[PDB]
RNA sequence: GCUCGCUUCG
């Protein structure tokens, strides 16, 4: 109930569609569209607020062939995901590093 | 304050309310938002049919 | 002294908007009071509410105000022309010459459905088709273009460039856009008036 | 124990009244380099048309002031110059006209104009929106003209005055007229004898 | 009224450096200089603390007790 | 005339029909020497924002 | 040339006398003929890197290297916002007669920050008042003024004519419920600050009262918010188009941060150069100089953020940093689970 | 070949009436083939130009040089032999007028293009015959080489 | 049966502002619930209610016939009275913030990479607007670097989808319009689309402004119907604020600062206004002074001294609009049209 | 509850 799908019409059309994402604000939203934005197959990608009131969010993707927007959609997840751990591990290091060599 | 002017050509009614206003741009031109409070107060009779 | 005199000149525009606000109320609910009674028939007559006829025609012509487009004038006959050659532009269909034009408009403009148009508009109609067939000509006439449609660079069609398919719908355009502007029967028309005169 | 919410009038020592438009959170307000973020966000537009540069310099004497601890005076046809404050902002590292590089905090890039940043002395007026919000229901009618009342602590309706008349019959709108003036107000069954009258 | 506890902009602790503060001006320290020295490096906790006025004392002493 | 703020030192024991006070007031960064003349500062009506 | 200004469009963000230049982040596939900007995770773990520069109790200083602007704003905001903590949310009051006001005493305690772990606790359900165990805390503040029977005969300060006449956070004592005791030992919860003034009293005056403290993210009320200021800014990077020597040399070390540019004699003569650039704010002040305007490029670094994190001291900022991170994991993986849960 | 325009340009001046924009500027060329002077915006930040710069310009239907007009929607990840290769500086317009030389006002023969590259103008104008295959409401590409 | 259901979404309900000058200051929209406690509405409407959210209290009545529901909603819809009967005027048009964001979005300078791009004009895409197709437009310059324009991204807001037969054209003179350029003006203030496309030219207030006709949402109101441009309104009140608050305009004490050579000049005017009035004086007091027709000698030395003072005025507001330079937002504001204009710039 | 006066609000 949190992730929904919309396709771009009646016509059901898997070019075009539209996430509409619950309990989020413009941080998930964004890192979300910086990190699917590298992938070369995205023709359009944009996340819009309906209404500051409300706590939802609404991603648009169009790709560039027959991709059904949704394989975007996960590979962009697992990449934001993947650099997240990469960077806790990083910082999780460095911090302890620097406090090994400060004492 | 008479009768004409006052009772006749313009008069008070109900069903209404009054409340200062906000900008909000995310709403169309022919749409304005009312609060839940003044909703729940003016009252719109609907006829029960099909 | 300067803000003293700046403070002088602001509270002579508050006392001057103070006045101009209960004398222009008072003002608009005269001429409220006063035109109320006025409405457009459906017969094209102003009456009043006792029968009697104001105007036997609102404004002389019956077009409504608040569909004027142009300065006092229904239609503004350039814009028009261009909004139809870029909306519809007939890129397989040749250039209408002076000649041409004029004979066209002429066999367009005798149809039924421009019978019930007043002779005013057809006239302005008339006119503005002729001007534009003279720009044309004198457009021919600087670059040599031939009416035959053989000239060698075909750029200089693209000058002044007309197709009997925008013609058309030139002519159609004004025509509905004359209809849809005249006074709709029924209309307050004295309250507008009153209103319109008061702000 | 009231909070500022949409509707609130607030005033910032200027004649500048304006009402509570939108309340974003922290995260979405523009931050500094230092991470400060502004509680009021003012439109700029408002300057043109009234010319309120005494703003602009109140403004940049109290950000001179809350940076040396001072408190700097805006006398009339006096106080404190520009050049001093220009200094004193100077001396402290910030930018000597108030403008500071800011960073969007929505999009996370920087702004392609540096920002109008300092502290103004922003009063609260008694006008709340909670005190003039109206709601009328049927609710009780005067005696001698059975009408709704006038004022709110009487909890009276709304009145179609003479020109809102004047404003439906230039619309012709003839049955929302009679509803409004005749049906929802005060409506009512009599008994007329034909014979008589 | 009272010094209150948080910061309106960004939101630090700055109710714990009230009295503290007036011991630096019971001392012979400025105000830029004990504001500096207690920690206030932004100016919006220069301003929480120089602009505040204490009015507590004021209402204790028409305080019932 | 209308700005909200503190009324004086005895506002507690004050009874009124109608009464507005402010939470935390705060004396301005900028006053005019009739601000001090007059007392306003240890009765503010604002804050600093 | 051009593609040393492509470099520059794509790598720096040029600060200008009006305005600011590039400011977009365009290294995307697509944008750039010459670059090839698709994703790859192998670069980013090469060129990412972190370093700490400064970290004490309650405030952290850190430089990540490779980062987007997209990813450090939404760190930014996690940390801001959605990073749970325990705050004061229920007041039961037994007779105040206070001079402060009730709700103004329940909003002076919510904001008091309490130096529970946040991650050992759960949210409170929908509704449940009362409270259990696990996720809620109990405060017991019950503070007495009265006359000090021993004082001078004048006794001005209210410190020698009376006792407890001002409220502090210390006075404030964990009631422990169910098996808290024995989970946290004596001493961890408690008020952070422990010096934090709530009220001022009278003798005859009392305060007595509970707060019941639950978990809560930031984004419902700043209560909760962890840190208290949790910033990031570009690294700048001053150059010099032309060598400046001489006096105007000394200029510079007075348009600039103190810290940033040093005069050094190398032949006898002083010329400017930049030492660290970390130390500039960028006040613009070069700008004012007329023949010093075109002879510096102010910039920023915009794959360079140090990121400042004070905090309220509710926990370390590494820790803090460390469950924003975690946080947005947490975010991925469920939307990931309702991806695959509607696939 | 969807070339309907190729021509070497010299610059005789950057800006007539002051530095208006930081970004564009409106060079004026003069061809030395022909005498077609051309009034062009051009983005000076990522292709910088001088005042006597000499530059090949070349106004084509098609970016494709094997003739496939097919130009429904461009792809810029797609790599492929095009003719944007072989140029510099590539811009993307409409032809969006065609208005004779008013003055001569007897036998006069030459024209002028007005292309809108996204708000760009690009005024041509010289003799028809050189203008051939330019019609209104046609996009087009330009590709600008500078040379030594 | 009668049911006295709460007012929810889609009621038709009637708006007004107690002070009504004309039949528009009263007008029936559409009801929307929030959670707030405000009547929130469209600023474009402002003009016609004369608000300016300082404290306005409006009114808002609610009918409690069907028949009468269906007149307002007809008669008195938004849509249906974007223009004034007066003169036909559209009023209903972009207002103060409007007129500023899509002249910085419209200006040649914009250039926008394809995340930007992508970003404002997603911007829009809520509402009836989440059932169309992008139509993401071709970009301007491709090899150096893929950018598009701001005026392509303004252009979208006229025609979204490829569904939309929206045609937009337009051929008008902007106000800092030159005279001699023909759509090749120096400033670039010459308004140019041609099929729903800005072709050339920055929107203004004489574009898209309620000042007269030839505003680009009057020409959809006209061509188009209504629909069409109410929906365009919405795309641009949904998209200028984005783009707005993502570049950043802001006004300071050195906006409004004078120059050297401003001072100089004013000096140089202020010497010579006080010589040339002090001539005037002691030639009327001593001697005879050249007396205008219609008037007497006092009069004609009054006339002659506001003479010089406002030579001194303007020639003091030429230096200083010549002296500004560009991006000053206060000059920005009254280059659009937007809000303020070059007298008050040169009187602060 | 009627009336009147003051006061504010846009
Ligand atoms: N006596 C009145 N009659 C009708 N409308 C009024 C009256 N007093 C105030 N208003 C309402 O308030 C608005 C008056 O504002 P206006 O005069 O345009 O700006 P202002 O009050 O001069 O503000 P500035 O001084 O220009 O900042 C317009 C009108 O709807
Ligand atoms: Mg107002
Ligand atoms: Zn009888
Ligand atoms: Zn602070």
């Amino acid at each position: 109930k949190t992730a929904l799908e919309m396709v771009q019409a009646a016509g059901t059309d898997r070019h075009c569609v539209t996430f509409v994402l619950h309990e989020e604000d413009h941080t998930l939203g964004n890192s979300l569209r910086y990190m699917i934005m590298k992938n070369p197959e995205v023709e359009f990608c944009g996340y819009t607020t309906t209404h500051p009131s409300e706590s939802k969010i609404n991603l648009r993707i169009q790709t560039r062939g027959t991709l059904p927007a949704v394989e975007p959609f996960q590979r962009g997840l697992n990449e934001l995901m993947n650099v997240c751990q990469h960077v806790l591990d990083k910082f999780e290091a460095s911090i302890k590093d620097y406090k090994d060599q400060k004492a | 304050q008479g009768r004409f002017r006052g009772n006749l050509s313009g008069k008070r009614v109900d069903f209404s309310g009054r409340t200062v206003i906000s900008p909000d741009p995310n709403l169309r031109i022919d749409e304005v938002a009312v609060p839940v409070h003044v909703a729940k107060i003016l009252t719109f009779p609907e006829k029960v049919n099909k | 002294t300067e803000f003293f005199f700046h403070t002088m000149a602001g509270r002579e525009g508050l006392v001057d908007t103070a006045v101009k606000t209960a004398e222009t109320g008072y003002m608009q609910r005269r001429l409220v009071k006063s035109l109320e009674d006025l409405c457009s028939q459906y017969d094209l007559t102003v009456r009043s509410s006792t029968g009697d006829i104001i105007q036997f025609i609102y404004g002389g012509d019956g077009l409504d105000p608040a569909a004027m487009e142009g300065k006092d004038e229904p239609l503004e006959f350039k814009r028009v022309l261009d909004n139809i050659k870029a909306v519809f532009p007939c890129p397989s269909e040749p250039a209408l010459s002076k000649n041409e034009l004029i004979l066209t408009t002429e066999s367009i403009m005798k149809k039924s459905e421009f019978l019930c148009c007043q002779d005013s508009f057809l006239q302005e109609i008339k006119k503005f088709i002729k001007g534009v067939s003279e720009k044309i000509k004198k457009t021919r006439d600087k670059y040599g273009i031939n009416d035959n449609g053989t000239t060698e660079p075909r750029v200089l069609y693209q000058l002044d460039r007309i197709t009997p398919t925008q013609v058309e719908k030139f002519l159609e355009t004004c025509r509905d856009k004359y209809m849809r502007a005249q006074m709709e029967p029924g209309s307050a028309v004295g309250a507008l008036c009153a209103q319109s005169i008061g702000e | 124990t009231r909070r500022p919410e949409i509707g609130d009038k607030f005033s910032s020592r200027h004649g500048q009244k304006g009402v509570c438009g939108l309340i974003v959170p922290q995260e979405d307000m523009p931050f500094c380099d230092s991470g400060i973020c502004p509680d009021i966000i003012m439109n700029p537009h408002g300057f043109p048309s009234r010319m309120t540069v005494g703003k602009l310099i109140e403004l940049l004497a109290g950000k001179a002031g809350v940076l040396d601890g001072r408190f700097h005076y805006g006398t009339a046809f006096g106080g404190s110059k520009v050049k001093d404050v220009c200094e004193d902002l100077v001396r402290h590292g910030y930018n000597y006209l108030g403008k500071d590089y800011v960073t969007s905090g929505i999009t996370g890039e920087p702004l392609e104009a540096y920002i109008y940043f300092g502290p103004v002395y922003y009063q609260k007026l008694k006008h709340m929106v909670l005190d003039k919000m109206h709601a009328r229901a049927r609710g009780p009618r005067a005696v001698l003209t059975r009408q709704p009342t006038e004022g709110r602590s009487r909890d009276g309706g709304l009145r179609l005055g003479e020109m809102e008349r004047d404003c439906l019959i230039g619309y012709g709108a003839s049955m929302l007229l009679l509803e409004r003036l005749m049906i929802s107000s005060d409506a009512f069954e009599v008994d007329v004898c034909g014979q008589c009258g | 009224m009272i010094i209150p506890v948080r910061c309106f902009t960004c939101g630090k602790i700055v109710g714990n450096k009230w009295e503290a503060y007036l011991g630096l001006l019971q001392a012979e320290y400025t105000e830029g200089d004990a504001l500096d020295a207690l920690g206030l490096k932004r100016y919006c906790c220069r301003r929480m603390l120089l602009a505040h006025v204490d009015l507590i004392e004021k209402l204790l002493n028409y305080a019932p007790l | 005339k209308q700005a909200m703020g503190t009324i004086g030192y005895n506002q507690r024991n004050r009874i009124d029909t109608l009464m507005y006070l402010l939470a935390y007031p705060q004396k301005p960064m900028v006053k005019t020497k009739t601000i001090e003349l007059i007392e306003f500062e240890k009765l503010p009506a604002g804050q600093n924002a | 040339a051009a593609s040393q200004a492509v470099e520059e469009m794509r790598s720096r963000v040029v600060l200008g006398e009006f305005g600011v230049r590039n400011v977009h982040t365009t290294d995307f596939p697509g944008n750039y003929s010459g670059y090839d900007d698709a994703w790859d995770q192998d670069r980013f773990e090469k060129n990412f890197r972190v370093d700490v520069v400064h970290m004490d109790e309650n405030s952290l200083e850190f430089d990540m290297v490779g980062i987007d602007a997209a990813i450090a704003n939404a760190f930014r905001r996690i940390l801001l916002a959605e990073v749970p903590t325990m705050a004061v949310e229920k007041v039961l009051v037994y007779n105040n007669t206070s001079i402060v006001q009730d709700e103004i005493l329940a909003h002076r305690l919510g904001l008091i920050p309490i130096h529970a772990d946040p991650r050992l606790f759960e949210y409170r359900n929908q509704g449940d008042e009362e409270g259990t165990e696990i996720d809620t805390l109990q405060f017991r503040l019950q503070v007495r003024c009265t006359r000090n029977p021993h004082a001078a005969k004048d006794s001005s300060d209210p410190n020698e004519l009376y006792v407890n006449h001002k409220v502090y956070t210390r006075h404030m004592t964990w009631i422990p419920l169910g098996n808290q005791a024995d989970l946290f030992p004596e001493g961890t919860i408690r008020p952070v600050h422990d010096d934090i003034l709530i009220a001022q009293l009278r003798p005859g005056q009392e305060i007595d009262l509970l707060m019941h403290c639950v978990k809560g993210i930031g984004k419902d009320h700043a209560k909760f918010s962890p840190v208290a200021t949790a910033s990031y800014r570009l690294l700048p990077d001053i150059t010099l188009l032309e060598p400046v020597e001489g006096e105007a040399a000394e200029e510079l070390s007075r348009c600039f941060s103190p810290g940033v540019i040093e005069v050094q004699e190398v032949q006898g003569k002083k010329v400017a150069r930049v030492a660290n650039p970390r130390l500039d704010t960028f006040s613009r002040e070069i700008f004012r100089n007329e023949k010093l305007k075109k002879v510096v490029r102010l910039a920023r670094v915009r794959d360079h953020y140090i990121f400042s994190v004070e905090s309220t001291g509710v926990l370390p900022p590494d820790v803090l940093v460390s469950e924003a991170i975690k946080v947005l994991m947490g975010k991925c993986r469920r939307f990931l689970d309702e991806l695959d849960a509607v696939q | 070949a969807g070339i309907l325009f190729e021509d070497i340009f010299d610059v005789k001046d950057i800006d007539p009436e002051g530095k208006k924009f930081d970004r564009v500027s409106r060079l004026h060329c003069e061809s030395e083939s022909f005498k077609m002077d051309l009034i062009l915006d051009v983005n000076i930040q990522i292709y910088p130009v001088d005042l006597g710069d000499k530059f090949r310009l070349v106004i084509a239907s098609t970016l494709y040089e094997d003739g496939t007009l097919d130009d429904g929607e461009y792809n810029p990840t797609d790599d492929r032999p095009s003719r944007a290769d072989q140029f510099e500086y590539v811009m993307y317009g409409k032809v969006y007028r065609i208005e004779g030389d008013e003055t001569s006002t007897e036998a006069a023969t030459r024209l002028s293009a007005y292309v809108s590259y996204g708000g760009l103008l690009m005024r041509l104008q010289g003799d028809a015959n050189n203008l051939h295959g330019f019609e209104v409401d046609s996009r087009v590409y330009l590709l600008m080489k500078k040379l030594a | 049966d009668i049911v006295e259901r709460h007012l929810i979404d889609g009621d038709v309900v009637l708006f007004n502002r107690q002070p009504s000058l004309h039949k528009l200051s009263i007008m029936a929209h559409l009801a929307r619930v929030k959670p707030h406690r405000t009547f929130r509405f469209n600023e474009c409407v402002c003009t016609p209610y004369n608000a300016d959210f300082d404290g306005d209290e409006m009114n808002l009545h609610l009918p409690q016939t069907e028949e009468a529901k269906a007149e307002a909603l007809v008669l008195m819809g938004t849509k249906a009275n974007l223009v004034t009967p007066r003169n036909g005027e559209p009023l209903i048009a972009a207002i103060q913030d409007f007129l500023t964001g899509a002249y910085l979005l419209t200006l040649k300078d914009t250039f926008f990479d394809r995340a930007k791009a992508c970003q404002i004009i997603a911007s829009i895409l809520v509402g009836k607007d989440e059932k169309i197709k992008v139509r993401l437009p071709p970009p301007t310059i491709l090899k150096p670097v893929t950018l598009w324009t701001g005026k392509q991204i303004f252009s979208v807001i006229l025609r979204p989808s490829d569904d939309n037969p929206v045609r937009a054209n337009l051929r008008t003179k902007g106000k800092q319009y030159c005279g001699k350029g023909e759509d090749l003006c120096a400033n670039d203030s010459y308004v140019t689309i041609q099929n729903s496309e800005l072709m050339s030219g920055s929107m203004d207030k004489g574009t898209l402004g309620s000042g007269s006709k030839n505003n680009i949402f009057y020409i959809l109101l006209r061509d188009w119907g209504q629909n069409e441009a109410a929906d365009a309104m919405s795309r641009l009140a949904r998209l200028a604020p984005v783009y707005l608050s993502n570049r950043g305009f802001s006004i300071g004490i050195g906006d409004v600062t004078p120059g050297q050579g401003l001072l100089k000049a004013k000096y140089e005017l202020l010497n010579a206004g006080y010589k040339k009035c002090d001539e005037y004086i002691e030639a009327l007091n001593t001697g005879k002074l050249q007396q205008q027709p219609g008037c007497t000698a006092e009069e004609t030395l009054e006339a002659l001294i506001l003479k010089e003072l406002s030579v001194i005025r303007d020639h003091a507001g030429s230096a200083c609009l010549r002296e500004l330079d560009k991006s000053n937002s206060p000059l920005t504001m009254a280059l659009c049209g937007s809000k303020g204009s070059f007298i008050n710039i040169s009187q602060m």
